[PDB]
């Protein structure tokens, strides 16, 4: 990301704008949650990521 | 029998390639220091005075 | 001076153009290249790699 | 990084450095690419502020 | 033990047992992982 | 330091210090002049906060 | 071939070294690759501690 | 593992997360169990290792 940007930052930006958050979730904080974490949400072909890619 | 140094508990050593690379780097640094210092010593002796 | 100015324009353009570099071709984030450059720049008589880097 | 008697404590038995000296457990002769933020990310943050202002 | 009589810099390594470790680092690189850790430190303070 | 009035905050203060002379590239202390040492030493800034958080 | 009489005792009849000197039973003209832990393993241990903290 | 981790290290870490122990087992200690050791388990491709790889 020294020049321009990567796809991951774009998708993370849109996911953050959607209102999702990595850590707190349902009143239990997880650093590497494996759900609601943006990575492991792009890899698992998740619906929100597909929506962002199409948009 | 053959002679080796007394056993010193040092742990495992890296392979020969890493030894050689570090030796080359240390040789470069040593040469730089040596030549800089030698020029420092040589500098005051350049100009001399008659009589 | 018109003829001398043109030659200098060509002579200076050759100085700025004449810059050499070594270019490594690989995948865009193959961390082997960074390790390979680190060894090559420092002293490294022997470097061990796989067939897929293809130094030639 | 453990829990004993129901209370948590953090301690690194095998650390990289102790004092000024460097421990022998880990090897640090490896170069990793560091990818920071470019100008486009500055534009993106400014655009986010502009979006919030337009919403207001 | 680390007793040495001849000094060569950074060629000796010592094994150790890694009882626990977590390689599941949801990031594309170490830099972004450390950024995520800063964000998580703020979230943890709030929680 | 981090805990005030029964609440814990990080606050990540920044202090700017600029050395007089540049670091020696060819000194033997900096071996391979690689990247990994900074990555190893980055996490050491959180030790105080980790201890205070564990106590809290 | 007889039993050790129900008591275990460790002895090395054919060892590599005898005091300062070297025994002729084993060979040394062999070089083996030594693979230590990298920065990613330091990150893994820190992540293990963070996982335990999150569980707590 | 001089630069980045190996597959064996990641699989071993996840197996240790699962709570398995290779030495003590069921109150009888074996240095190389050949049944519960992490090696001779990822070589036989046990169910745990397959789950870890799929995860």
């Amino acid at each position: 990301s020294k020049h321009t940007t990567t796809l991951y930052e774009i998708i993370e930006s849109e996911l953050q704008r959607l209102g999702l958050n990595e850590f707190v979730n349902n009143d239990r904080i997880h650093f590497n949650d494996s759900k609601h974490a943006f990575m492991q949400k792009m890899l698992y072909f998740d619906d929100d990521v597909k929506q962002i890619v199409d948009h | 029998n053959d002679y080796i140094g007394k056993n010193k508990d040092v742990g495992l050593k890296v392979e020969l390639t890493e030894d050689i690379d570090r030796r080359i780097m240390e040789h470069r640094n040593r040469f730089r220091r040596l030549i800089f210092n030698r020029y420092v010593e040589f500098l005051p002796l350049l100009i001399n005075y008659t009589n | 001076c018109d003829e001398l100015a043109e030659i200098i324009l060509s002579r200076f353009s050759l100085i700025m153009q004449s810059k050499f570099s070594k270019i490594f071709l690989s995948d865009i984030q193959d961390e082997t290249i960074n390790q390979f450059i680190n060894k090559l720049y420092n002293g490294a008589p022997f470097i061990k790699t796989d067939k897929y880097i293809d130094p030639e | 990084m453990y829990i004993n008697n129901g209370r948590i404590n953090y301690n690194n038995e095998y650390g990289y450095r102790r004092g000024i000296y460097r421990e022998p457990f880990y090897s640090d002769n490896a170069d990793y690419n560091t990818n920071s933020k470019s100008y486009y990310d500055y534009l993106a943050r400014f655009n986010g502020f502009i979006f919030e202002l337009c919403d207001f």
